[PDB]
């Protein structure tokens, strides 16, 4: 109907598809932070999903505050203890851009365990949008996810959760993940939980939408499928526990499936 | 950071901050400086200059104002927007005895989709077009304005925020208070509006959200100097049903704009 936007989801697609490459943080940008490492943030991400449950928040406030960590990231250092107050103005930030009732700012003090003051958060939030130069509307895994989902013939509410899963586990691991586009990792994503669930392919449909077949996308299919096999072992372990709920259909307790299968 | 600029007079108070004219000491351009108070202690930047910062930075086309610059301060936060020398409805009211020239009126709402139908291709719904967002130039260019009350909108829409476009040009599924509404909103208003710069009065001057609705059934069942391609495309936008309502893109190709050209307008 109109809320799928027909004369528009094409110019939109195409447009995401433009913005991705230059809201993509640099992929190497932890080999050159000193005091932090891909392991603390991992922490932090796995942290934020914490909030975003507390707080009922919607994913994609999720996907953007990892994207504006990223680019804070690549472009200033930042010392351990200070990793968290980013990573809370970039939540704050995300909420605000994306949320019809974002959290007080007094609720982002809260959650980080009085460790920074309110005006540690709100000054870092002036300094988070300076260094993004107030770019905000960064395409995500999910404005991806959620465009593919149209493609279902019928819709699978497993899949869509499946889908949501994979590409959320994917925000935790900078390696490898930083060097896929989000609609390359949704893409992926998507194709993994549909395989999972009914047990069906990357539709052609969505070949000539995207420009992309298993052959392009194998490579990221690969890591996330290891990602998804290994996911009850991972240090973090708060979107397993997320995705446990009727909510989200239980989806993480699924069991992976063995193998894909794709060469001569 | 601000001593280049001379401010010249207040222009008013938008859905946020507060806008001024002024001069650029140094080049002599003309500007609209949006002034936005932080905020500190409390409560940060506003998520209205958040988004209109944010999206008007993406959007750069000739009919949707331009941000020049944004400047920081510790407590106060400037956007630099380029002048334009007033909004629809003081034109309107301008021209309540003469009347707007048809070519004129068409060449607006041309102008209107056009910046409209870019919004849209670009995931931004503006969600308060009102003449008084709308800025015209002695050019004879109309822009949209006022991005605070805009959001970017996915792919399909979800539910976003109800309190939304003000009541007079506020689409029937905003009254009803449907869970999903989407860039159908944006076109009703360009309706309202397209109706407004005939008639030079509101269209659906309601006093309350019942009254708005009962206005709006009335009309369109439950503007008399407007040739046969004008209603058409009237209607059109101004369907009940938002799936079948005209998309902005669909209505640069109506019949009503085959003969469009760019008047500049009658006044100063
Ligand atoms: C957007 C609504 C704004 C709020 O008063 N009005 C307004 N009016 C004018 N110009 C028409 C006008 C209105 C009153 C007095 C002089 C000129 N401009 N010119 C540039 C801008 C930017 C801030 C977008 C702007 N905003």
């Amino acid at each position: 109907s109109v809320n799928e936007v027909p004369d528009y989801h094409e110019d939109i697609h195409t447009y995401l598809r433009e913005m991705e490459v230059k809201c993509k943080p640099k992929v190497g940008y932890m080999k050159k932070q000193p005091d932090i490492t891909n392991s603390m943030r991992a922490i932090l991400v796995d942290w934020l999903v914490e909030v975003g449950e507390e707080y009922k928040l919607q994913n994609e406030t999720l996907h953007l505050a990892v994207n504006y960590i990223d680019r804070f990231l690549s472009s200033m250092s930042v010392l351990r203890g200070k990793l968290q107050l980013v990573g809370t103005a970039a939540m704050l930030l995300a909420s605000k851009f994306e949320e019809i009732y974002p959290p007080e700012v007094a609720e982002f003090v809260y959650i980080t365990d009085d460790t920074y003051t309110k005006k540690q958060v709100l000054r870092m939030e002036h300094l988070v949008l300076k260094v993004l130069a107030f770019d905000l509307a960064a395409p995500t895994i999910n404005q991806f996810l959620t465009q593919y989902f149209l493609h279902q013939q019928p819709a699978n509410c497993k899949v869509e959760s499946l889908a949501m899963f994979l590409g959320e586990l994917s925000l935790i691991d900078a390696d490898p993940y930083l060097k896929y586009l989000p609609s390359v990792i949704a893409a992926a994503a998507f194709h993994l939980a549909l395989y999972t669930v009914t047990g069906q392919s990357w539709p052609e449909s969505l070949v000539q939408k995207t420009g992309y077949t298993l052959e392009t996308l194998k490579p990221c299919l690969l890591d996330l499928h290891q990602t998804y096999l290994r996911a009850p072992q991972h240090a973090q372990q708060s979107i397993r526990e997320k995705y446990k709920n009727s909510k989200y259909h239980g989806v993480s307790l699924l069991n992976p499936p063995e193998t894909l299968n794709v060469e001569h | 950071s601000m001593e280049n600029f001379q401010k010249v007079e207040k222009i008013g108070e938008g859905t946020y901050g507060v806008v001024y004219k002024a001069r650029n000491k140094l080049t002599g351009e003309v500007v609209a400086l949006k002034k936005i108070r932080l905020d500190t202690e409390t409560e940060g930047v506003p998520s209205t200059a958040i988004r209109e910062i944010s999206l008007l930075k993406e959007l750069n086309h000739p009919n949707i104002v331009k941000l020049l610059d944004v400047i920081h301060t510790e407590n106060k936060l400037y956007l630099v927007f380029e002048f334009l020398h007033q909004d629809l409805k003081k034109f309107m009211d301008a021209s309540a005895l003469t009347g707007i020239p048809l070519p004129l009126i068409k060449s607006y709402l041309f102008q209107l989709l056009q910046g409209l139908a870019f919004c849209h291709s670009h995931r931004v719904l503006h969600r308060d077009l009102k003449p008084q967002n709308l800025l015209i130039n002695t050019e004879g260019a109309i822009k949209l304005a006022d991005f605070g009350l805009a959001r970017a909108f996915g792919v399909p829409v979800r539910t976003y925020t109800h309190e939304v476009v003000t009541l007079w040009y506020r689409a029937p599924e905003i009254l009803l208070g449907c869970k999903y509404y989407s860039t159908a909103v944006d076109i009703w208003s360009l309706g309202c509006i397209f109706a407004e710069m005939v008639t030079r009065r509101a269209l659906f001057p309601g006093d309350s959200e019942i009254d708005q609705l009962f206005r709006i059934f009335r009309t369109l069942g439950t503007v008399p100097p407007l040739d046969e391609d004008g209603r058409s495309l009237l209607s059109q936008m101004l369907h009940y049903d938002p799936n079948k309502r005209i998309s902005a893109k669909a209505a640069l190709a109506h019949p009503f704009f085959q003969d469009v050209t760019k008047p500049v307008p009658h006044l100063r």
